């Protein structure tokens, strides 16, 4: 009689619906064929809480399997710059040398990628059209005005910790289009790379390359990229006298209003404590809408994250037209 | 020495090369009577088998078996893909059992549905036990696909239900 | 076209116990035929509950193009795998079906064919 | 050299067709299957990746009635471009409508 | 040995919050409502910092 | 070689992508994927209770302590999770990642100490 084909409802021992189920002759009555007018009509993106490093959209009206594309391919298909072959002068530190250019790998650095290109050949020199170097010269003494403390900032601190500060930029090459922080080393300039005792020197160089994320995970331009369906919770039965406080502590915090009614579902993280109640397990389905979710894009920084969307839709469009250009040739 | 010579061992007679852990779960889970699939889900657990000696057939999706209120398939529907991929294929398996947790009273038609029909590789009844899938037990499918119809049907039937069974469950969780 | 057709009462909405959470077994009884039958019904799309008259027909063929039968609001579609008064077994992909009694109306039945169900309350 | 279409048949069958798209996974297949799968003339659509080792998926469409197994395809593509233009000029006119909101 | 600079699951950057903790344990800070500070809000990022120990500290003494 | 500090050892046998891999809703997606039917013939129940007691237990910042016949026990830890807005047994709502669809049951979920060993 009604189609909750629009919610995944999650009872106690299983989430219940959960396929997308509307295509071409599924559901009869209705017709469901890709009217593209359709969805450009239904479907808006509402855009909350964008700060330096998240973002918090919505994009009400897709199915999950398009917006399961705009979370992979945020998380190892947009490219980024980072670290890949660190040149190793003498390296006298107690840090292992390949632990030290994995740990090198691993920083983010804040020129933005589309301006450079792939490393097309081996390469090892760069072109200064592909590549990036950074200087990292550390060598540390005691300072002279030490007082008799074992406190190594006091004593032993002329360097005796290696931070991303001390990364620097070697221009390769004209490099006058980026400004003097147009390649801020390590996005982060507090990054510990390693520690040192006095007499221990670290000089190399390194090379940044353009990478995929799914080449390696250093490569990859959000900390977490994934999305959630926006719940939306009905009590089939009013609840009042004393039951609705009950409910208030069984939820999220922010969820609900005290009768009980439901104020505002978006916050609900699904602990599922109703079904330790025995009574309102009864009263309240809850209930997951399914072409309704919340993003959550969190960037490291190479990119600020309303750029790291707009440029992950960009390269989906691109590997479809990658395709669509294949069959024109056949 | 092949596999698909030495599918029996020489104690018993039964077959020894059968499903194991996961794959028994999981077409334990698709086989329960409780599954529905849609077209979307049912086209994507049957293209799961057409990789490696199986991407040149025309692979045949059942017809579904509810039509009207909403047009959806069941469980089992999709496990007859696995005996009888194509339309060309010459395997009609046959099979009739017991199961475990079997109901004591009653045949077939009670609603504790441990009892498998196969008629004509297309799975009528009844869940996939480890009794009807597994290793030691001379009832199960892969011991009769050999017997009657050859043992290169057994050695294909048993390595689609191993690609076919993780990606039904690994999206079941 | 019709294979067979009549008027049902269920009286047990499940018999022993819910054991599935989509599909709970019917037990039913005719209209002056006096045919049992035991049915298998997605629930969750087709809710079904205690008393209730509802129609069934059992149909070989349906005859959006060729305007099928679609007055009933609840259509299967399996085979008939077993014959054991006849029992009359059909299965519906995992649904069975033991409709029962009186072999003279039964006559249109066969095994090993292509069988429809139509169902619709009243 | 990234599609290419296997032959059902040494005669050669056009309602069955198996696209092998290289270099690829999940992240299309999974978003073009969806959006080949709302057309009304496909009864069959679906893809496996091959091997975890290799990078390749195996798209398979087969139409109802003489569909080439090539045009659904060939707009499987065209309806998601025109989603992904879609839906990136509804997120940038909604970024540069948050921002200007927050001045 | 030292703190691996990202988290093993997401990939937050964690290695700069590391003497920022360390700065944090030596006020009167309790270990939960520390990591709260930092911005540590899932709990796979929260264990880089938690269950971590610091030998880099302690091998430099052995290392003349 | 894996272990996993209950004697179910195990050798690596697949290394996905990232994002091929069924993340819950706060984004953490998993490292490593154990199998559950190590727990039902071996009955180590003790791991199970690492990835309650491990889970409450960088939630508050506190190590907790399993000892051997004590340490603590799950009726106070399953009351936690309920305060961080957790399941009170730990079972996580995911969705799928290469799917994307969320799976039909809940998925099990927490830090638990794997040491890998020499082999
Ligand atoms: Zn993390």
């Amino acid at each position: 009689v009604e189609e909750m084909r629009s919610r995944v409802v999650l009872g106690e021992f299983g989430v219940r619906n959960v396929h997308t189920t509307d295509f071409p002759g599924n559901y009869s009555g209705y017709d469901d064929a890709w009217d593209q007018d359709r969805f450009e009509k239904n479907f808006r993106v509402d855009v909350v809480h964008m700060d330096e490093n998240s973002l918090e959209f919505d994009m009400v009206g897709i199915d999950a399997a398009i917006a399961n594309a705009f979370r992979r391919i945020l998380l190892a298909e947009v490219p980024t710059m980072a670290v890949e072959k660190v040149l190793v002068y003498n390296n006298t530190s107690i840090v292992q040398d390949e632990i030290l250019a994995h740990r090198l790998g691993l920083i983010p650095i804040h020129a933005d990628p589309r301006l450079f290109e792939y490393r097309n050949q081996g390469d090892e020199e760069g072109t200064e059209i592909d590549t990036l170097q950074f200087r990292l010269q550390v060598r540390c003494t005691r300072n002279p005005h030490a007082a008799k403390d074992s406190s190594d900032p006091n004593e032993l601190y002329v360097n005796h910790k290696v931070y991303t500060r001390h990364m620097t930029w070697i221009p390769l090459g004209n490099q006058a289009d980026l400004f003097p922080e147009g390649t801020i080393r390590p996005v982060h300039d507090d990054i510990l790379i390693a520690q040192l005792r006095p007499g221990q020197e670290i000089d190399l160089l390194m090379h940044c390359v353009k990478g995929i994320g799914k080449d390696h995970a250093k490569f990859s331009p959000v900390a977490t990229a994934s999305y959630r369906l926006l719940p939306d919770i009905t009590l089939l039965e009013p609840v009042e006298g004393e039951a609705a406080e009950e409910l208030s502590r069984c939820f999220s915090p922010g969820v609900i209003e005290v009768v009980a009614r439901v104020a505002n579902p978006r916050l609900d993280t699904f602990s599922r404590e109703i079904f330790r109640n025995e009574k309102l397990k009864k009263v309240v389905r809850l209930a997951r809408v399914r072409d309704h979710y919340i993003f959550s894009v969190e960037s490291t920084g190479v990119l600020p994250p309303d750029v790291l969307v707009s440029e992950a839709i960009k390269v989906l469009m691109g590997k479809c037209r990658r395709f669509l250009d294949e069959l024109d040739a056949v | 020495m092949g596999t698909k010579a030495n599918l029996v061992t020489p104690r018993n007679g039964e077959p020894l090369i059968a499903a194991i852990q996961d794959f028994l779960t999981g077409a334990y889970l698709l086989t329960l009577k409780d599954t529905f699939f849609d077209r979307a889900k049912a086209c994507q657990i049957i293209a799961s088998i057409l990789v490696g000696k199986d991407e040149k057939i025309k692979v045949r999706l059942p017809p579904p078996t509810i039509l009207k209120p909403v047009t959806l398939w069941t469980g089992k529907q999709i496990f007859s893909v696995i005996l009888r991929p194509s339309d060309d294929n010459p395997v009609r398996a046959n099979l009739r059992t017991k199961g475990k947790q079997y109901c004591g009273k009653g045949e077939d038609l009670c609603a504790n549905d441990s009892y498998v029909t196969i008629q004509n590789s297309e799975l009528m009844s009844g869940s996939m036990d480890k009794g009807t899938l597994g290793s030691g037990s001379k009832n199960n499918i892969f011991y009769i696909l050999l017997r009657d119809w050859g043992q290169n049907e057994a050695a294909d039937a048993m390595s689609r239900l191993a690609r076919l069974a993780p990606v039904y469950l690994s999206n079941r969780g | 076209g019709i294979l067979f057709e009549d008027i049902f009462d269920v009286k047990d909405i499940d018999p022993e116990g819910k054991k599935f959470d989509r599909v709970s077994r019917l037990h039913c009884e005719s209209e002056s035929f006096k045919m049992d039958l035991i049915l298998d019904v997605n629930i969750q799309i087709y809710p079904v509950d205690l008393g209730d008259k509802f129609r069934l027909v059992i149909a070989s063929t349906l005859y959006d193009r060729p305007s099928r039968a679609d007055q009933f609001e609840y259509v299967m579609y399996g085979k008939v795998y077993r014959i054991e008064r006849l029992s009359a077994y059909v299965s519906y992909g995992g649904l069975l079906m033991r409709l029962q009694g009186d072999a003279n109306n039964l006559h249109g039945f066969e095994v090993d064919s292509r069988v429809y169900l139509l169902m619709k309350k009243l | 050299k990234t599609a290419l279409e296997m032959v059902q048949a040494a005669g050669t069958d056009r309602h069955c067709v198996t696209f092998v798209l290289h270099e690829e996974d999940h992240t299309l297949g999974n978003s073009l299957r969806y959006m080949i799968m709302k057309n009304p003339e496909v009864e069959f659509c679906g893809y496996t990746t091959t091997h975890p080792s290799e990078s390749k998926i195996n798209l398979r469409i087969q139409t109802r009635g003489t569909l080439p197994a090539v045009e659904p395809f060939q707009r499987g593509l065209n309806e998601l471009m025109n989603v992904c233009q879609h839906v990136l000029d509804k997120f940038e006119a909604s970024i540069k409508d948050y921002k200007d909101q927050k001045a | 040995m030292i703190i691996p600079v990202r988290c093993f699951t997401c990939g937050k950057i964690v290695g700069n919050k590391w003497e920022a903790y360390l700065g944090l344990l030596q006020a009167e800070y309790t270990e939960g409502d520390a990591l709260d500070a930092l911005g540590l809000k899932r709990y796979c990022c929260r264990r880089m910092l938690l269950a971590h120990v610091d030998l880099i500290e302690k091998l430099l003494n052995y290392a003349p | 070689k894996f272990s996993s500090r209950h004697g179910q050892k195990g050798v690596c046998g697949l290394i996905v992508p990232q994002e091929d891999m069924p993340f819950c809703d706060s984004g953490i997606c998993p490292d490593i994927i154990m199998n559950p039917h190590g727990f039902p013939s071996r009955m180590t129940v003790g791991k199970l209770i690492e990835l309650l007691a491990g889970k409450a237990g960088v939630l508050d910042g506190r190590f907790h302590y399993g000892t051997a016949f004590g340490g603590s026990k799950v009726k106070d830890v399953c009351e936690d999770l309920v305060r961080h807005g957790y399941n009170y047994l730990g079972k996580d709502y995911v969705t799928s990642g290469i799917t994307g669809e969320p799976l039909e049951a809940y998925i099990y979920f927490g830090p638990v100490y794997y040491q890998k060993l020499k082999h």
